[PDB]
C-alpha cells in the first residue's frame, strides 16, 4: 500500500 | 425594556442581593464544619473547654482555617428527624469516656455504658447519611483508667478479653474493638487519639485530620482514582 | 429617620458650591437618594436621582452638565457639587429617601432643604387647575388633576403621587399609590381616578390640613410635579 | 409510681372524654365533601386548565 | 497493505467516536443546577477536542491509502488538515492545563477553593485555543493541491517554498507539541505522588489504598503519553532530516504510528473518564436513570 | 394493683371507642364517588424558576396575596421573592442556620422562623428604618422547633419535639396555651379556615384535633404504620390528610372520626414529606422522596399527575389561596412553580 500518494504525502513533493 | 423605573430600580435591587448572597456563601463555603457527638458525662463539656438551650456553635481559629463546631447536647429528641441536616460535615468527632467500661448507664438495667457507646458508634457509622465521612474517635479520661484498670478488670463488659491489667494493651484493645464497628472500612476513615485532662494536642490532631480528609476530598473530586 | 441638609447661603453668579445632606436614623446604603429644587415661585421641579450603591444616576435636562451627585455611603452622607450658577438657581433644595420594591413607599420622607440665593421634548406635563380652593373645616374638598400622558402601566400600576406642603414647613407625603394611603397619614385622604383624569378627596377637614398640594409622575424620567395647589382656609 | 399512676389516670380520663363525641355516619360525611368538591370545580385553577391570557405565570 | 490498515482504522475511529460521544452525553445531559468544576470543564474540552481530531483525520487520511488520487477538492484538502492539527494542539494543551490543575489543587489543597474557579477555567481554555489556532497557520498556508507534469491526477500535500522553514517549522512543533507538555505532565505528577507520600503517611489502609490507585493512573497517562505521539515524531524527524526507504517496513512502521495516534485520541475519554468514582456515578446516574 | 386496672379499663375505653366507629361506617368513600368523572392526566409545567439558595430548602410558605413567597434553607438566611418576577424582594439573615419551618403572617408584616435552636424568631417586615429587625424572640421549649403557623399579627403557634405544641402571644412573648397528651415529636400543624381548631400529627404514627380557645384535646386519630411527616386542614376545615414514611398517604374525616381515604401504590417505597390540598380540594399534592411529587384524585385515591424536576428530595410543597400555582422546593437549593 506504499504508492505515490502516500509517499507524497510523507514526504513532499519530492519523492519523484 | 417594557419595565418601568421603580421596575428597574428593583431589579437593581435584586441583582444587589444576589451579589451579597453570593459573597456570603463565598465566604461560608471556606469554613470547615464539624459534627460533636458522645454519650453523657463522656468528657464533651471538658473538650469543648480545652479546643475552646438547642445546638451549640463554636468557632475555632487555626493555621488559617476557621472551623465550626455542632455541639448537638441537652437536644433529648428522635435523631432520626433532624440528623440529616448534617449531612455535609467535614468529619464526626466522637468523644467516648474509658472509665465508662466498668459503670452502668444511670441505671441498674445491666447495660452498660460501654455498650451504650459502642451501639451509638455502630448505629451513627452505618447511618445512610454518612456514607463517606470520616469520623475523630476521643478516648477522653485515661487519668482515671491508668488507676481504674488495677482496680477492676476488664471482663466486665468484655468476656472474650484474654490480657493483663495494663493500660497498653487495654487501650489497643478497645480501640480495635471501636474501630471493628465499621463496615464500609473503604469509603470511610476512623481516626483515633487518647485524650485526658490536661491534654493540649487536640486542636493539632483535629486540624491534621482536617488537613487529611481534604486532601482525600481533593484527590477524590479531581478524578486521581 | 432624619435628614439635615447644608451648604447654602449667597453665592455670586458663575462660582461653584457644595451642598451636603447627612443622615442619622435608618439604614442609609439601602435607600435611593433624591435632590428636588423649589423655586420662590412654589413650584417643585426634580433635579437629580440616585439609586443604592451608585449603581444608576439620573439628572434633569435643565441641570445636566453642570451639576455632579455623590454618595459616601461609610458616613451616610449625599453631597452636591455645582458648578457655573446661574440666575435662576436661588432656591430651596430638599433631599428626598426613596426605596423601591414592591408594597414600598418611595418618598416618604422629606428633608428640611437649604437656600441658595445668586445676585445678579417628551416629557410629561402634569398640571393643576384652580389654584385657590378656600373652604371652612368641616366640609369635604375635592382636586382634580390631569395629565397629558397615561399613568396606567401594564403591569396595572399608577405611578401618581399626591404630597402636601404646610406654610414654613417640608412636604409631606400623602399618597404614594393610586388608592393606596401612607404610613402615619389618617384616613381621611383618599384619591382615586383613572387614565389621565385623577381626584384627591378630602373628607372632615381640619384647620391644621391647610397648604399646597402637589402632584408628582413616576412612569419615566425626567420627573415633573404639579403647578400647586393652595388650599385657602 | 405514683407518676405512672397519674399518668394512666390522665390517660383514661381522656379517652372516656373523647369517647363522648356524637359522630355521623361516613355516607353522609362523605357526600358532603363530594358536593363541596364539586360545587368549587369551575373556581380551581389546577383542576381546569387556566388560559394563559389570563394566568399570570405566563 | 490497505485491505488491513483500512478497516483497523475504521475500527478505531469507530471505537473513539463512541466513546467522545458516551463522555459527551454524560457531561451535557447532567446538568443539576451546580457551576462547572474545572475538572470537568477540562475533561469536557478533551472530548471535544479528540472528537474532531477523530472525525476529520481517520476518514480523510484513510483515503489517502485507499484512493492513489485526491477527490475531495482544495477546499477540503486545506480545511481538514489545518482543523485537525488545531484539534491535536488543542487535546495536547487541554492535557497539559489538566495535569498542571491537578497539580495545583494538591500541593495548594486549602488554596484550591479559592484559585481553580469556572472564569479561570474559562478565560484558560479561551487562551489555548486561541494559541492552539495561532500555532497551525503554517499548515492551512503551505498545505495546498499539487500536479504532477503528466497532469492526470492531483495530491494534497504540503509543498513548502523552502526546507530551511519546513525543518524549522517541524523541530518548532516537535518541541512544543511533545517534549515541552509531557515534561510539564512528568514534572507536575512526580510533584503530587511527591506531596501525597509526605503528607498521607498516617500509615491507614485508605490512604494507601488512594496513593497506590493514584500511582497506578500517574503510571499509565505517563505511559499512555509517552508511547502514544513518540512514533509519528519520530517518524517526521526521520522523514525530515534524513532518507525514507520505500520498504514495506517503513510502510508498517507508518501504518502503526498512525494506529498509534489514533488509539491515543480513542482511548484518552476511556483513561481520564470511566475511571473516576464521580464520572461514573454521573454516568450511572443521568443515563440508565 | 391499680395500674392493672387503670390499664384493662382504657383498654376496654378503647375496645368501645373501636366498636362505635365500626358501626358507623356504612360503605367506603371509594363506593359513593364511584359514579364521579376522572379528572384524566393532570400536565403542569414549571413556569418560573428561583435562584440563589446555596443549601438544602427546607420550609416555604405563601401569603395571603398569592404573590410574594418565603424561603428558608440551612444557609441561615430567609429570602422573600416576587413569584410573577422572580426578584428576590427581602433577604433577612438569622442566627441559626439550621431552620425548618417559615410561616408568613396573614397581614404580610411578620415571617417566623424556627429550627434547631428551640427559638421562635419573628422579624417584622414593614419598619421605618427601611431594614429587617429582631422583633420577638419566643423561647421555652426543649425540641427542634417543626412547625411554626400564624393566627394573627398577635397570636402564633408552634410545634416542639417534647411531644407538646404551644400558643404563643407576640406581644407579651409568654406561652399562653400548652397542648399536652402526644408521645412523640409533633412533626407538622395545619390551621383550620377559621383558626379555631388545629390537627397536629407526631412520630407516634398518630394525630391529634386540639381546640384553640379551650386547650384540650378534641379528637385523636390513628391508622399509620410509621412516623408522620405532614399534615394539612381540608379547604372547608371537615377532613386533613396525613402523609407518613410508610410510602402510604391517609385522609381522615373530622365529624366522622374514622379514615376515610387511603393511597398507596406498590412503586412507591419512599417517605411523604410534604402534603398540601388545592383550592376546592379535589386535587392533593405530596412529595415523596423519590426526588418527584405525586397529585393524586382525593376522590377516586388514583394519580392524577406527576411533577418531576428536582435532582433531589422535594421538602415542602405551597398552594396559593386562589389556587393559581404550586410552589414546590426541594434540597437541591432550587424552587420551582408548576402551572
Ligand atoms: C475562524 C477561525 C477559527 C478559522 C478560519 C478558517 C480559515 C483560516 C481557513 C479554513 C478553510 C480555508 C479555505 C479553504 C479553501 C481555500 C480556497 C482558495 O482558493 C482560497 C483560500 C481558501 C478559501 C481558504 C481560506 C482560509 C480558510 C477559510
Ligand atoms: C508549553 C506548552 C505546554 C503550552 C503551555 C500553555 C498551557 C499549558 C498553560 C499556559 C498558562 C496556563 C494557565 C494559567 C492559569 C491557570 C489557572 C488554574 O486555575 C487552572 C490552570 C490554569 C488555567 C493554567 C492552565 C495551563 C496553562 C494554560
Ligand atoms: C490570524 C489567524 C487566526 C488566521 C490567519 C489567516 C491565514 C492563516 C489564512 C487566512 C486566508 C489565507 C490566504 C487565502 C488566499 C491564499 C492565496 C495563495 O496564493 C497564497 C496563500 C493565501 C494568501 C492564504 C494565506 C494564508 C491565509 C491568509
Ligand atoms: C525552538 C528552537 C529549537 C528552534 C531552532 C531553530 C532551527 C530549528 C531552525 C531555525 C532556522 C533554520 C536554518 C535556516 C537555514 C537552513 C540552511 C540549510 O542549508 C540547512 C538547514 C538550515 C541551516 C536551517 C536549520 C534549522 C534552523 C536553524
Ligand atoms: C511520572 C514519574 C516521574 C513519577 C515518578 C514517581 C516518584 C515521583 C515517586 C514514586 C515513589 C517515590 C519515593 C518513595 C520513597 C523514597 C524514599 C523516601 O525516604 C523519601 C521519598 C522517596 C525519595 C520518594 C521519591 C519520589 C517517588 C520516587
Amino acid at each position: 500500500g506504499w504508492t505515490l500518494n502516500s509517499a507524497g504525502y510523507l514526504l513532499g513533493p519530492h519523492a519523484v | 425594556c417594557t419595565l418601568s423605573a421603580e421596575d428597574k430600580a428593583a431589579v437593581e435591587r435584586s441583582k444587589m442581593i444576589d451579589r451579597n448572597l453570593r459573597e456570603d456563601g463565598e465566604k461560608a463555603a471556606r469554613e470547615v464544619k464539624l459534627l460533636l457527638l458522645g454519650a453523657g458525662e463522656s468528657g464533651k463539656n471538658t473538650i469543648v473547654k480545652q479546643m475552646k438551650t438547642g445546638i451549640v456553635e463554636t468557632h475555632f481559629t487555626f493555621k488559617d482555617l476557621h472551623f465550626k463546631m455542632f455541639d448537638v447536647g441537652a437536644q433529648r429528641s428522635e435523631r432520626k428527624k433532624w440528623i440529616h441536616c448534617f449531612e455535609g460535615v467535614t468529619a464526626i468527632i466522637f468523644c467516648v469516656a474509658l472509665s465508662d467500661y466498668d459503670l452502668v448507664l444511670a441505671e441498674d438495667e445491666e447495660m452498660n455504658r460501654m455498650h451504650a457507646s459502642m451501639k451509638l458508634f455502630d448505629s451513627i457509622c452505618n447511618n445512610k447519611w454518612f456514607t463517606d465521612t470520616s469520623i475523630i474517635l476521643f478516648l477522653n479520661k485515661k487519668d482515671l483508667f491508668e488507676e481504674k484498670i488495677k482496680k477492676s478488670p476488664l471482663t466486665i463488659c468484655y468476656p472474650e478479653y484474654a490480657g493483663s491489667n495494663t493500660y497498653e494493651e487495654a487501650a489497643a484493645y478497645i480501640q480495635c474493638q471501636f474501630e471493628d464497628l465499621n463496615k464500609r472500612k473503604d469509603t470511610k476513615e476512623i481516626y483515633t487519639h487518647f485524650t485526658c485532662s490536661t491534654d493540649t494536642k487536640n486542636v493539632q490532631f483535629v486540624f491534621d485530620a482536617v488537613t487529611d480528609v481534604i486532601i482525600k476530598n481533593n484527590l477524590k473530586d479531581c478524578g486521581l482514582f | 429617620v432624619q435628614l439635615v441638609e447644608s451648604g447654602g447661603g449667597l453665592v455670586q453668579p458663575g462660582g461653584s458650591r457644595k451642598l451636603s445632606c447627612s443622615a442619622s436614623g435608618f439604614a442609609f446604603s439601602s435607600f435611593g437618594m433624591h435632590w428636588v429644587r423649589q423655586a420662590p415661585e412654589k413650584g417643585l421641579e426634580w433635579v437629580a436621582y440616585i439609586s443604592s450603591g451608585s449603581g444608576t444616576i439620573y439628572y434633569a435636562d435643565t441641570v445636566k452638565g453642570r451639576f455632579t451627585i455623590s454618595r459616601d455611603d461609610p458616613k451616610n452622607t449625599l453631597f452636591l457639587q455645582m458648578t457655573s450658577l446661574r440666575s435662576e438657581d436661588t432656591a430651596m433644595y430638599y433631599c428626598v429617601r426613596s426605596i423601591y420594591y414592591y408594597g414600598s413607599s418611595p418618598f416618604d420622607f422629606w428633608g428640611q432643604g437649604t437656600t441658595l440665593t445668586v445676585s445678579a421634548s417628551a416629557d410629561i406635563v402634569m398640571t393643576q387647575a384652580t389654584s385657590s380652593v378656600p373652604v371652612t373645616p368641616g366640609e369635604s374638598v375635592s382636586i382634580s388633576c390631569r395629565s397629558s400622558k397615561s399613568l396606567l402601566h401594564s403591569n396595572g400600576n399608577t405611578y401618581l403621587y399626591w404630597f402636601l406642603q404646610r406654610p414654613g414647613q417640608s412636604p409631606q407625603l400623602l399618597i404614594y399609590r393610586m388608592s393606596n394611603l401612607a404610613s402615619g397619614v389618617p384616613d381621611r385622604f383618599s384619591g382615586s381616578g383613572s387614565g389621565t383624569a385623577f381626584t384627591l378627596t378630602i373628607s372632615r377637614l381640619e384647620a391644621e390640613d391647610v397648604g399646597v398640594y402637589y402632584c408628582m409622575q413616576h412612569l419615566e424620567y425626567p420627573l415633573t410635579f404639579g403647578a400647586g395647589t393652595k388650599l385657602e382656609l | 409510681n405514683t407518676a405512672s399512676i397519674a399518668q394512666a389516670r390522665k390517660l383514661v380520663e381522656q379517652l372516656k372524654m373523647e369517647a363522648n363525641i356524637d359522630r355521623i355516619k361516613v355516607s353522609k360525611a362523605a357526600a358532603d365533601l363530594m358536593a363541596y368538591c364539586e360545587a368549587h370545580a369551575k373556581e380551581d385553577p389546577l383542576l381546569t386548565p387556566v388560559p394563559a391570557s389570563e394566568n399570570p405565570f405566563r | 497493505e490497505n485491505f488491513v490498515t483500512l478497516v483497523v482504522f475504521g475500527l478505531i475511529f469507530a471505537l473513539g467516536v463512541l466513546g467522545n460521544s458516551l463522555v459527551i452525553t454524560v457531561l451535557a445531559r447532567s446538568k443539576p443546577g451546580k457551576p462547572r468544576s474545572t475538572t470537568n470543564l477540562f475533561i469536557l474540552n478533551l472530548s471535544i477536542a479528540d472528537l474532531a481530531y477523530l472525525l476529520f483525520c481517520i476518514p480523510f487520511q484513510a483515503t489517502v491509502y485507499a484512493l492513489p488520487t485526491w477527490v475531495l477538492g482544495a477546499f477540503i484538502c486545506k480545511f481538514i488538515h489545518y482543523f485537525f492539527t488545531v484539534s491535536m494542539l488543542v487535546s495536547i494543551f487541554t492535557l497539559a492545563a489538566m495535569s498542571v490543575d491537578r497539580y495545583v489543587a494538591i500541593v495548594h489543597s486549602r488554596r484550591s477553593s479559592s484559585l481553580r474557579v469556572s472564569r479561570n477555567a474559562l478565560l484558560g481554555v479561551g487562551c489555548i485555543w486561541a494559541l492552539s489556532i495561532a500555532m497551525a497557520s503554517p499548515v492551512a498556508y503551505h498545505q495546498g493541491l499539487f500536479h504532477p507534469r503528466a497532469s492526470n491526477q492531483t495530491f494534497c500535500w504540503e509543498q513548502w517554498p523552502d526546507p530551511r522553514h519546513k525543518k524549522a517549522y517541524v523541530v518548532c512543533t516537535f518541541v512544543f507539541g511533545y517534549l515541552l507538555p509531557l515534561l510539564l505532565i512528568c514534572f507536575c505528577y512526580a510533584k503530587v505522588l511527591n506531596h501525597l507520600h509526605k503528607k498521607l503517611k498516617n500509615m491507614s489502609k485508605k490512604s494507601e489504598a488512594s496513593k497506590k490507585k493514584t500511582a497506578q493512573t500517574v503510571l499509565v497517562v505517563v505511559v499512555v503519553f509517552g508511547i502514544s505521539w513518540l512514533p509519528h515524531h519520530i517518524i517526521h524527524l526521520w522523514a525530515e532530516f534524513g532518507v525514507f526507504p520505500l520498504t514495506p517496513a517503513s510502510f508498517l512502521f507508518r501504518i502503526t504510528a498512525h494506529c498509534l495516534a489514533y488509539s491515543n485520541s480513542s482511548v484518552n475519554p476511556i483513561i481520564y473518564a470511566f475511571l473516576s468514582e464521580n464520572f461514573r456515578k454521573a454516568y450511572k446516574q443521568v443515563f440508565k436513570c | 394493683s391499680e395500674l392493672d386496672q387503670l390499664r384493662q379499663e382504657a383498654e376496654q375505653l378503647k375496645n368501645q371507642i373501636r366498636d362505635a366507629r365500626k358501626a358507623c361506617a356504612d360503605a367506603t368513600l371509594s363506593q359513593i364517588t364511584n359514579n364521579i368523572d376522572p379528572v384524566g392526566r393532570i400536565q403542569m409545567r414549571t413556569r418560573r424558576t428561583l435562584r440563589g439558595h446555596l443549601a438544602k430548602i427546607y420550609a416555604m410558605h405563601w401569603g395571603t396575596d398569592s404573590r410574594l413567597l418565603v424561603s428558608a434553607s440551612q444557609d441561615g438566611k430567609l429570602i422573600i421573592w416576587d413569584s410573577y418576577t422572580t426578584n428576590k424582594v427581602h433577604a433577612i439573615p438569622l442566627r441559626s442556620s439550621w431552620v425548618m419551618t417559615c410561616a408568613y403572617a396573614p397581614s404580610g408584616n411578620y415571617v417566623a422562623c424556627g429550627g434547631l435552636d428551640n427559638i421562635c424568631s419573628i422579624y417584622n417586615l414593614k419598619t421605618r428604618e427601611g431594614n429587617v429587625r429582631v422583633s420577638r424572640e419566643l423561647a421555652g421549649h426543649t425540641g427542634y422547633l417543626s412547625c411554626c403557623r400564624f393566627l394573627d399579627d398577635n397570636q402564633i403557634v408552634t410545634s416542639s419535639g417534647d411531644t407538646t405544641c404551644a400558643l404563643w402571644d407576640i406581644e407579651t412573648g409568654q406561652q399562653t396555651t400548652t397542648f399536652t397528651g402526644h408521645t412523640g415529636d409533633v412533626m407538622s400543624l395545619s390551621l383550620a379556615p377559621d383558626t379555631r381548631l388545629f390537627v397536629s400529627g407526631a412520630c407516634d404514627a398518630s394525630a391529634k384535633l386540639w381546640d384553640v380557645r379551650e386547650g384540650m384535646c378534641r379528637q385523636t386519630f390513628t391508622g399509620h404504620e410509621s412516623d408522620i411527616n405532614a399534615i394539612c386542614f381540608f379547604p372547608n376545615g371537615n377532613a386533613f390528610a396525613t402523609g407518613s414514611d410508610d410510602a402510604t398517604c391517609r385522609l381522615f374525616d373530622l365529624r366522622a372520626d374514622q379514615e376515610l381515604m387511603t393511597y398507596s401504590h406498590d412503586n412507591i417505597i419512599c417517605g411523604i414529606t410534604s402534603v398540601s390540598f388545592s383550592k376546592s380540594g379535589r386535587l392533593l399534592l405530596a412529595g415523596y422522596d423519590d426526588f418527584n411529587c405525586n397529585v393524586w384524585d382525593a376522590l377516586k385515591a388514583d394519580r392524577a399527575g406527576v411533577l418531576a424536576g428536582h435532582d433531589n428530595r422535594v421538602s415542602c410543597l405551597g398552594v396559593t389561596d386562589d389556587g393559581m400555582a404550586v410552589a414546590t422546593g426541594s434540597w437541591d437549593s432550587f424552587l420551582k412553580i408548576w402551572n
